[PDB]
């Protein structure tokens, strides 16, 4: 019955963001909730932020 | 009110990349007021020049590769992303880079224009195996503030969608790290004045003088709405 | 540099002590820089008998 297949490969560039899925390996999990600007994050005495 | 401003003191650049700038005198509370205020500021709204669209000949897209080249063309645009440059006249510059033979591709290959600063000339972009392999690019390079991500510029214009044409990100922002410290000033007979320390550590060229006067400039600005509309 | 200013909006005056002004619109992290800042001036700074 069929005369010929035409298949397409397309790629997907996908970024984190809230709701995705994330953990460590001692089965600690946990969603993304918020992406917080860099100014508002902790930030250590030399400056550097977490 | 006992008014005191503070005064720019004193520019220790220890690197192009690294400076300091000690700030005095400040009145008590005003470091640590004008220095988040600043460090805020400095982190995100400052300007910068970046990568925005990349096209080499023979590349139809960013996930391909390339014959006599290591890094695949991904890895080429993040090694982009990452090129210190200044424009000094024109906002929107497209520099072209055509080299061959066996080499480590640098940033000083690219053919400089009139008013274009490579900050890093050994800068490394791509590394060329096969001798007969000549890499041919067009590296458009525009000036802009904070972080535009290609998934935000492949949603607004596109008159024009030439195929080969690859967006990647450029963080146009210069500031990498940013802290400003508090210590004693023992001035005149004051002590409780201290001093504003602001350790920058920047990409390439923007400077350090010039870029506290941009901050400061942005807030005062904004404070026009809370002191002219009441 | 494109410049987004921010325009003072409502002055609810609940009472002559007490009154609440909303401020918009403030570009991301402006909200937090100028809030802060202000709050310390207001408190510590600003002067009296």
């Amino acid at each position: 019955g069929v005369l010929k297949i035409v298949k397409v490969y397309l790629a997907v560039k996908r970024r984190i963001q809230p709701g995705d899925k994330m953990a460590g390996r001692h089965g600690n999990k946990g969603v993304i909730s918020k992406i917080n600007p860099i100014e508002d994050m902790p930030y250590d005495e030399n400056g550097t932020p977490v | 009110t006992e008014f005191l401003k503070p005064r720019l003191v004193d520019i220790e650049q220890v690197s192009s990349t690294h400076a300091k700038v000690t700030l005095e005198p400040l009145e008590r509370g005003f470091g640590h007021t004008l220095g988040n205020a600043l460090r805020r500021i400095l982190l995100s709204s400052m300007p910068g020049c970046a990568v925005t669209e990349v096209e080499i000949d023979g590349v139809l897209h960013e996930y391909s590769t390339k014959e006599g080249v290591q890094e695949d063309i991904l890895e080429i645009l993040l090694n982009l992303k990452g090129l210190a440059v200044r424009v000094q006249g024109k906002d929107e510059v497209i520099l072209t880079l055509n080299k061959s033979g066996i080499g480590p591709v640098t940033a000083a290959d690219i053919t400089h224009d009139g008013d274009v600063e490579i900050v890093k000339p050994q800068h490394v972009i791509c590394h060329l195996t096969d001798e007969n392999a000549s890499i041919s690019m067009r590296i458009k390079v525009q000036r802009g503030r904070g972080y535009v991500p290609a998934s935000t510029r492949i949603h607004s214009e596109e008159d024009e969608r030439p195929i080969g044409r690859l967006l990647v990100d450029a963080c146009y922002s210069p500031v990498e790290r940013i802290a400003y410290n508090v210590e004693a000033a023992r001035v005149e007979q004051r002590t409780d004045l201290d001093k504003l320390v602001i350790e920058m550590e920047t990409n390439g060229t923007i400077d350090p003088e010039e870029a506290i006067r941009r901050a400061a400039t942005i807030l005062a600005e904004q404070l026009e709405a809370f002191v002219d509309l009441r």
